[PDB]
């Protein structure tokens, strides 16, 4: 019966689902702010895309590797055929929707991965951050404010929602999310930034004695 | 064949002639040569007839296509490459005998400036293109007699009008220098075709203002 | 057995069907109007296929977002082989019934997805709008007044056919398929219509001041 | 070979000859170039016979194929879509020694003035397309001297019976002035073959009017 | 059951890691130290992929001798295709992970491997080593001291980890890892280097008169 | 299961074995002696692959007669390709098991074999002859003093491990061989050298009158 | 067409012209030849002008492409082997009119000596590269006149502005010597471009500085 | 370009000018032309750069590939044959105007009397190789005066020192005999490259030897 392998297939990627680490991505008034536990630093979870695109996965890490490297690839082909400007994140996200589903139709095995795609405005102009989160199965959903993935993730959504503060600054948000993951010192995590203030590439990443400043 | 574009504080203007002709022999006297693709760009194809008609619906198409597809047009620079695509693929058929040159205007409503948002683009046989600078362009047969009349005719465009008449006295001097370009018809009442292009959009201009265009400045030549 | 194998994927689809949204479509004096309940401003359920044909669709974004790429696909394509005015609406949902029919038959999923094709007249002609549904297994029916698609659609159907007019307005006819969706502000709604009356291109979205001031 | 085509008040009106010839050889007598496509619609092919009547039939029978499949005929701007690319089909082949070039003529139904209806597109060999404006067309080798008798015949033209006798005019003198063309064949009894179409259809025209009608001509010549 | 061939495939791969040999990688000052028990001449355990990459593998023979090959094969492509020096032994780890995954996944019978790639700095520089692991599902982890594979690996990792010293010299570390490894003379015995002193190339082996004065 | 598969089809390799003849190889001054019991005359058990490369087999003839026939192309292939003289049985016995191996999991039915692989030295020169033994499954493994397979090996093993003597004469090792396989005249009795005397080809039959006057 | 490259204590200096011409006319005045690869790499490309804009952007995204791909920048030598292979790879269309031959500049992060960092690299036709010792290399069309000035001007370098001044010199030079290359423009006000590589990273030179460099250099010569 | 190699008893040792030559213009003047295979073989490679290089590191890749693959070296024949191999692929392109020659040198660890372990191969351009028993080799435009003057100047090699003022003897003679061939530079200090390889390996001779070999020719000389 189908049913039973949809339910098979769908307990087994939410066990794998369950059995990982936690990542956040929340927006301030700087743009787009990535956290998660990580203490390996040569295996990372947080990734550029493109200029003004930022990707998070939560799962296996050889699962999303190659999701990370295909949607550079997709970007970078677009970019070339017509320009630069005309790549966004909601295209990236679908065509990630499209693969995660067709994998969990056909594949033997399905993909136990949670997915974040977050972009930003381009260089003198004003707009609000977009952030999409794409599951295992291919449901694709938009998040205003942020968005949480992997783990027990009920007690970190409950403290966001009680502490999160709209265009709030750098640290105060960062201590908010630190604050959030913990119901974590220079060690164990992995903190990136889109800034939307740079001229052309947003994504940096904060680590070594600007992060304990910080912190 | 010869086919002009101008930039005007406000915006761009194209023009062109009706003369379709098979070697010395006269083929064509109504011949349009200047298309609106989308609401803000303009194109305009000298060569083979054919091969510019199929051109030009092709482009239109695929910029039609790349809009419903994703829900938002192109930029300018977008165009601009898919166009010097599309020449670039003729290049074997340009050689022996199927060549095909296009002229391109445009508004860019993304500018900071709306008084600075007028370009023309022109290209090559190879696929290169080049954003003009000057204020003005011809491509045709008759494009050096043009450019040169336009060069001492430049000073006097202040607006729509101003420029409209200047592009109807680029394409008399153009017809009169060359023989496979058509000049105004009197006796038939046929004139030549423009586009005038601004922050409202692309408009067709009606052909009684060309007319009296055309007639004083024969008057005034005479 | 062949029979339950039919069976259980029939009630797979239904179940998918019934646990979506709702969407409506009518056709009044102006042409055919598509209403729906959507909260997020990304993703679209109502769409324009060609100049004077409109799409609406209910069920999983990722599985009817594909159906209508191939539907501009097969559209433009065909326009360009022999000319604009030979491209009909009927021709759109037959391919879409074939296609769903095949995936019904083929695929080892079911696509949980209902279409609907809506057509109008040229500029300057008189002719009666043509609206076409189209469900999961192939089926393809044709309906004179209205459709209603996802969810549970019989209350929903009994208020619109208690209170259908004729040749009505179009204030009145957007009021009267809200009053039966509810049985709803800015937000949460999605409305599109097709203007018979543009002179090449008939579709178009009533979205922020004006939506309300219409309502 | 000349093929002619011309408009009247209520339709369109197609004639051709009937020489065959092989070099300076004559090769036939009696052979007809001129076909009905369907209701409304007529299509004339010079140069190479036999890629001629391929033409014609495969032109048949895909407009019979798409009305068929589809349950509507096509509009006029699809069936001139549809002859151009099957005419740029066959560049490679028109070089080298196998070309062949249609003219069309029909009735468009869908036209809001009814007096206004007819339709005459020519083509060329690399497969663009002109749609006449002027009231007449001609094709084949003695197109020209057709085209000028025709430029002087034409303010008589009033009803289809006034525009066949110009036809016919206009064939003698392509004729007279070409020796690939056919004339009138008096001790045979072979004459021209045209086509007249208007809002009831397209009709073959009876052999005798044709007859009666180059007799006079010749009466008239003599 | 998708949960019960992941489960069997899985104790499959255990047992067939657990009836094997053990293989044993530290770091010393002057590099990296690999020791396997083997008592055969002709077949090795321990072998080099670039310069300064060296590859350890546990299990079945013919089965790791396949990757180690394809693994060389990668390496001198990439090597030839931009240049030397940029080859590291992150991308081998992260090619070994997938094609393991790949193979547990889609294969018939999966892989009873246990594969280990370590890292050493260039000619005149100061770094420290790398030591990644892999198994047989596809998980790659990172290794700051020591790697033991195959067999009963438990009493040799507490061996180790409370024998364990930083700096140590070639001959302590050596004496080190055949005591935790005890827990075996000339015979039945491969001791490979990394020596991070050479100019280029860095593995060599030590075996005959030479193993026996270290010993 | 993949467990019951398995055991299943061990099981029929090793019945399919063990309803088979004796092979034997052993080592002696002048270099590989190979002695099988076979009375027909048509049908051989022992082959030479290359220069100073022989091949014995145990099993169905027409199994292992494609083995030796690709081993062959094998051989004469990559000696085109580089030179005689780099050609070894390693890399023979490697191809041999890899072969085994992919058999043994892909194929429908297993391969009731059993091979070795015997090589000597150059001409002029002193080296242990090398004997390698192949199993079904792909197991490959060395042995330094002789070689026995098919059949019940356990009382001939034991004979010759009671009664091997190194660098005995070509009659006395002859005799040892013919008594181990006893626990058998001209007929029913095939027995090849691998002579290391000789200047290029070593392998050489012996049969007739002179197996009767060495017997 | 001629671009300059030359090294100083402390990087590099990359100088190119501005004209672009169609046999012996004038197409194009203020054309830049000179493009910023990446933080640390500067590119020029001589020849047909399409295939150098295409050979640029195609660079960049490679670099860009494998910088995200691995998380790493490429080592000089790989980068070098990529333009080789890109080189190499158009060798078909550099015989029979397409033709692009490129020099690279840039500074080596990883070099022992922050003095000796800056390597300047030229490119033959058939992909073979050479890594320049004698401290400048030319390409173009006027490269002999400018090296042979540069052979002669070498020994004033003694910082960023001596190499600029230098470089500016051996660009006016082989505007003077040759006909295809374009010189300073007083009365419209065009300069060359140039680009100074440094350990801070490459950054485009303002034209307030080469105009002023230009007319101290023009009166001198004057 | 000339490429000399020699035996002496105990090994072989190989020289090779710097000259790089466009025509009859000078493009390089410190090209290294011979490179270390691996730890007992050098090879020389004349005519087109570019093929040159490719071929080496083509070569040299693969024999490490192998050896790190089985696990041991391959033979002098095996060796022979590879080159021999990627000499005759490139005989499509040998024609038409990109060809590379190559010569080995190699010492063979196998032999049984080290003393004449020493082995020089030469190839032609379809492939085919000889194994020289005379002592010397000369490959490039100049060989053949490098030849002759080492026919009269072999009777003196006694060891290596000898055996490289031959092989520097050699090459000054073929580069005053040839103008494609450098010479010696003073002004500059550039000298041709060796390596010789013995029982330990193979070596590149330093810079200083060279030097006062050469003075000491010139001098004798003048
Ligand atoms: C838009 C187009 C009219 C441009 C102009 N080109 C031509 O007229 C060339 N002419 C034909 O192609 C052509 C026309 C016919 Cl009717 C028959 C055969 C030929 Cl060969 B122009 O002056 O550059
Ligand atoms: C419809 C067709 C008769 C048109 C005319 N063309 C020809 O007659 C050309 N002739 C032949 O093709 C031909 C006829 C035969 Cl019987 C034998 C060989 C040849 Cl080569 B026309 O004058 O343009
Ligand atoms: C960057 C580039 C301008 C380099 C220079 N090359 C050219 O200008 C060659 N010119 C064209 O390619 C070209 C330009 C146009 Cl506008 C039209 C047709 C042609 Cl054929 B140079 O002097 O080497
Ligand atoms: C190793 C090599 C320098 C050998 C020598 N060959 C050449 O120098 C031939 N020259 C070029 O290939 C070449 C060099 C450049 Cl810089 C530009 C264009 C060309 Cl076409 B030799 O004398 O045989």
């Amino acid at each position: 019966s189908p049913e039973q392998a949809m339910r098979e297939r769908s307990e087994l990627a939410r066990k794998g689902i369950a059995r990982a680490k936690s990542v956040v991505a929340l927006a301030y008034a700087g743009g787009v702010l990535f956290v998660a536990e990580n203490p390996s630093r040569s295996l990372q979870k947080i990734s550029e895309l493109y200029d003004r695109v930022g990707f998070a996965a939560a799962g296996k890490f050889n699962e999303f590797d190659n999701l990370r490297r295909g949607g550079i690839q997709f970007a970078d082909t677009r970019g070339y055929a017509y320009d630069r400007r005309d790549v966004t994140g909601r295209q990236l996200a679908n065509v990630y929707a499209q693969t995660l589903g067709t994998i969990f139709t056909e594949q033997a095995k399905p993909y136990e991965v949670e997915l974040c795609v977050a972009e930003v405005a381009h260089y003198g102009e004003t707009k609000r951050p977009e952030l999409y989160r794409i599951t295992y199965d291919g449901s694709i959903a938009d998040e205003p404010h942020f968005v949480v993935m992997g783990g027990t993730t009920e007690p970190i959504a409950n403290a966001l929602k009680e502490s999160y503060a709209e265009n709030a600054s750098l640290t105060d948000a960062l201590r908010i999310a630190v604050a959030a993951l913990r119901a974590l010192g220079v060690a164990s995590l992995e903190v990136a930034v889109l800034d939307a203030n740079r001229p052309r590439r947003a994504f940096r990443r904060i680590t070594g004695s600007a992060l304990q400043a910080l912190l | 064949t010869t086919i002009v574009a101008l930039k005007y504080p406000g915006g761009v203007v194209m023009a062109g002639d009706r003369r379709s002709t098979q070697g010395n022999m006269i083929s064509g006297r109504d011949v349009r040569k200047v298309y609106i693709t989308d609401d803000y760009t303009a194109t305009g194809i000298a060569g083979t007839a054919a091969v510019a008609v199929e051109f030009a619906r092709l482009y239109a198409v695929e910029l039609e296509h790349y809009e419903k597809l994703e829900g938002v047009p192109l930029t300018f620079a977008g165009k601009i490459n898919r166009l010097a695509i599309m020449v670039r693929g003729n290049l074997a058929a340009a050689m022996q005998g199927l060549l095909a040159l296009p002229l391109l205007a445009g508004y860019d409503i993304h500018a900071s400036d709306p008084q600075s948002a007028g370009r023309i683009v022109s290209f090559d046989a190879a696929g290169g293109w080049n954003i003009e600078e000057e204020g003005y362009q011809a491509v045709g047969s008759g494009s050096l007699f043009a450019k040169s009349s336009m060069k001492k005719l430049y000073s006097q465009v202040t607006d729509g009008d101003s420029g409209l008449r200047v592009a109807v006295e680029a394409l008399y001097d153009a017809a009169d220098d060359d023989s496979a370009t058509g000049g105004p018809d009197l006796v038939r009442g046929i004139f030549p075709t423009a586009v005038i292009i601004d922050a409202d959009g692309a408009v067709d201009v009606p052909e009684s203002r060309i007319a009296e265009l055309a007639r004083a400045i024969i008057e005034s030549r005479s």
